[PDB]
RNA sequence: ACGAGACUCUGGCAUGCUAACUAGUCUUAGAGGGACAAGUGGCGUUCAGCCACCCGAGAUUGAGCAAUAACAGGUCUGUGAUGCCCUUAGAUGUCCGGGGCUGCACGCGCGCUACACUGACUGGCUCAGCGUGUGCCUACCCUACGCCGGCAGGCGCGGGUAACCCGUUGUGAUGGGGAUCGGGGAUUGCAAUUAUUCCCCAUGAACGAGGAAUUCCCAGUAAGUGCGGGUCAUAAGCUUGCGUUGAUUAAGUCCCUGCCCUUUGUACACACCGCCCGU
């Protein structure tokens, strides 16, 4: 009974869902997976891409809960 | 980590008719000869990693593994990864396909039925061919 | 040693005991009392090992206490 | 430099009263930097009660026959997402920490009557420790049923565990079940 | 329904067709100190402290 | 005066001791020490003793042995241990020999088995067994490299009378635990199928706490696991032990079953599965 969520990468729809996560109080992949009802691995890839942008730093790796933070 | 592929709601591999509900690439039970350690060996021999995103995985990998399964004997790869080996009527491992057909050939009971043997009717009634004890344990097989 | 509870916590007993002996021998005893009191007042399990050990399989039963099912 | 853990400290958290330490008691050797103190809690009665509240909450979740008592699970869970939330919060979890469970707690339970009859139960209370810990055990069952056949999993409810842990107000679910049973049994007072 | 802190003086024992309830006796601390009795479930140690959230619950004896 | 305790064995403990060219006093095993309700509180003609708490490795700590009379309980199929009533030559001696009982509409009794980021592989850091092992018999003992498909291994190859060798033995039927059953070289046991012998293809089985009646169990319990002996051809699915993982519940009562240090009733004494009355 999995839900149907728009995962299509488009010109318009793609750049509206990549800028909704930081608009919440408690923002973590587990919280987004229980609340917004999308795989936590998508949030993991999102914060990995945020790391690739060079605005945060990795600390540890885990198949469930990753650790990327900032100190500035 | 962005792919230009589109989400496909119709995808067909081997002309089966099954529901698409869970994830892919290890729910391939509908595909009979790909998976587990053989597929892992082939993929590691193909030099591909897990850098991309999961969930949205296409069928190029399974097609390549099937194609390399088409002609496995040339490279002297250990040929203990195929279902029916050293079978009657062919000393070479011939290919077949389609659903509703592997299950029948998993039990080649025609010749043993012909020879008027007890093992044919051991297989036929769905009962125990090697002799699993069934009088206090082993009541499953029909439930 | 195999076993985290075994070799770990053995490392802490070892550091505490070696430090205590070294301080007792090389400098004095009052400083030893202060530092050892601090360390073994952090926790007690340093100097005490668990006495629990697997007990003998007993009579007419699969284990040390369980018994084969009795039929009437 | 007698600060508890690496981020709290005992020199300022005071209640100016020496009788309300039935839930948080950090003044002696019993304080733990990590609850993995090993040991047994069934050798003799009142020794399960003499467990620290933190260790009882983290261990008592051991149930089924496959995760039974494997302390590595409890310690890994209490380390994971704890290391994360401490830096990602910045503020104090103290509010919810305290104000859901540690006075969600009920105030009575029920016991058997006479020599026969299983249609009602006479209302008694306990000194709040046993009642609170029975509520905690049912809350462990509730966290299971919120993970067991559900969405929110184990080792990601550290907010809920801190809620179950700290001190003094009412927001729970299994505890309001306990309070419904409270009222049912108290209908005999 | 006042929360009153009382001290345990004597613990009686268990009651039930198989044993399911425990009797104790408690003396108040600041309510014109006197002694009453009450039943209770679960571990209640030697000379521990009870919280009488209500000052009327009496347990029938025998 | 027996029985109970004491007593023997058994685990638990040394900034101690008697010493080893297989460990470096950790392993092995000592003429020995250590706990005793001992110290302190609280209950106890303030007695015997009970609870609690520091301290302590350990604070009702596994088992063994275990009172007359007993029972027509089992054993004469363990025994030139045993008194003779008494059949048959198809001696209940022998000889890789020969049907079964490995049936499945079950008549019953022990047995084989865990629900998901816990269950299972990446093989990416030094693990434990308690114990067994080869000529009075006797011909059968435990085991390390090569032919190499992917390892026990079809043949050589050495060590071990053993601390010396084996051996430091994403929200639930999907990927997750197997319903019959087939190939690879098979350990060499005449026969195994009328019981000895490996894992890989993922072919899909009520795939997430169970008629009446229910047996066992209170801490290294139970349960999950494997491993070694007895049986023996490394024959176990049995049993007897051993470790590894490991603890939710109760530190109670006499309600069910049963027991015991009392009084009481009896027409029972073959003793309540008794006795006994009525056409």
């Amino acid at each position: 009974d999995k839900l149907n969520n728009l995962v299509l990468f488009d010109k318009a729809t793609y750049d509206k869902l990549c800028k909704e996560v930081p608009n919440y109080k408690l923002i973590t992949p587990a919280v987004v997976s229980e609340r917004l009802k999308i795989r936590g691995s998508l949030a993991r890839a999102a914060l990995q891409e945020l790391l690739s942008k060079g605005l945060i730093k990795l600390v540890s790796k885990h198949r469930a809960q990753v650790i990327y933070t900032r100190n500035t | 980590l962005v792919i230009p592929e589109k989400f496909q709601h119709i995808l067909r591999v081997l002309n089966t008719n099954i529901d698409g509900r869970r994830k892919i690439a290890f729910a391939i039970t509908a595909i009979k000869g790909v998976g587990r350690r053989y597929a892992h060996v082939v993929l590691r021999k193909a030099d591909i990693d897990l850098t991309k995103r999961a969930g949205e995985l296409t069928e190029d990998e399974v097609e390549r593994v099937i194609t390399i399964m088409q002609n496995p004997r040339q490279y002297k790869i250990p040929d203990w990864f195929l279902n029916r080996q050293k079978d009657v009527k062919d000393g070479k491992y011939s290919q077949v396909l389609a659903n509703g057909l592997d299950n029948k050939l998993r039990e080649d009971l025609e010749r043993l039925k012909k020879i008027r043997a007890h093992r044919g009717l051991r297989h036929f009634w769905g009962l125990r061919v090697r002799g699993q004890h069934t009088k206090t344990t082993g009541r499953r097989g029909r439930t | 040693g195999g076993g985290h509870v075994a070799q770990i916590y053995a490392i802490r007993q070892s550091i505490s005991k070696a430090l205590v002996a070294y301080y007792q021998k090389y400098v004095d005893e009052a400083s030893k009392k202060e530092i050892k009191d601090i360390l073994i007042q952090y926790d007690r399990t340093l100097l005490v090992a668990d006495p629990r050990r697997c007990e003998s399989k007993k009579f007419g039963g699969p284990g040390a206490r369980a018994r084969y099912q009795k039929s009437y | 430099d007698i600060k508890l853990f690496g981020k709290w400290s005992t020199d300022d958290v005071q209640i100016n009263d020496i009788s309300l330490q039935d839930y948080i008691a950090v003044k002696e050797k019993y304080a733990k930097y990590l609850p993995h103190s090993a040991g047994r809690y069934a050798a003799k009665r009142f020794r399960k009660a003499q467990c620290p509240i933190v260790e009882r909450l983290t261990n008592s979740m051991m149930m089924h026959g496959r995760n039974n008592g494997k302390k590595l699970m409890t310690v890994r869970i209490v380390k994971h997402a704890f290391e994360i939330i401490h830096l990602l919060t910045g503020e104090n979890p103290l509010q919810v920490l305290v104000n859901a469970i540690i006075n969600s707690g009920p105030r009575e339970d029920s016991t058997r009557i006479g020599r026969a009859g299983t249609v009602r139960r006479q209302a008694v209370d306990v000194s709040p420790l046993r009642r609170v810990n029975q509520a905690i055990w049912l809350l462990c069952t509730g966290a299971r049923e919120a993970a067991f056949r559900n969405i929110k999993t184990i080792a990601e409810c550290l907010a809920d565990e801190l809620i179950n842990a700290a001190k003094g107000s009412s927001n729970s679910y299994a505890i309001k079940k306990k309070d419904e049973l409270e009222r049912v049994a108290k209908s005999n007072r | 329904q006042p929360i009153k802190l009382a001290r345990v003086t004597k613990v009686l024992g268990r009651t039930g067709s198989q044993g399911q309830c425990t009797q104790v006796r408690v003396e108040f601390m600041d309510d014109t100190s006197r002694s009453i009795i009450r039943n209770v479930k679960g571990p209640v140690r030697e000379g521990d402290v009870l919280t009488l959230l209500e000052s009327e619950r009496e347990a029938r004896r025998l």
